[PDB]
């Protein structure tokens, strides 16, 4: 309703985000690990992240107001 | 004017897919019809 009727419907493509589902919250923490270890090979660094670690990140650096 | 958006979001989309992996070759009538669920589906002639 901002802009005209000739603009709206002229875009092949309207993509509609959605929020941050609960079944989505683990896949969002195994890629953000995964590019630290992957700057430390370089230096014959191998770090790994065991599953207690991280409980305590989904459940803290998540917000519904801002988000990542 | 949603008519158009339908064509773009159903049917011509799974027959550009086929034409990249192999499925319409390039000299082949394609056949599209309806499915079981009610979505225009493409039925593919050759394999990948």
């Amino acid at each position: 309703r901002h802009f005209a009727n000739e603009f709206i419907n002229r875009i092949d493509e309207l993509i509609v985000f959605n929020r941050l589902t609960p079944s989505n919250i683990r896949k969002i923490v195994d890629v953000r690990l995964k590019e630290v270890q992957e700057r430390l090979d370089e230096k014959q660094i191998t770090l790994d992240v065991d599953d207690k670690a991280k409980d305590l990140l989904a459940q803290q650096g998540f917000d519904p107001v801002y988000g990542a | 004017r949603p008519l158009n958006r339908l064509i773009q979001h159903a049917l011509l989309t799974q027959l550009s897919r086929l034409l990249l992996d192999g499925g319409v070759r390039p000299g082949e009538i394609a056949k599209v019809t309806v499915d079981q669920e009610g979505e225009i589906i493409v039925i593919r002639n050759h394999g990948i």
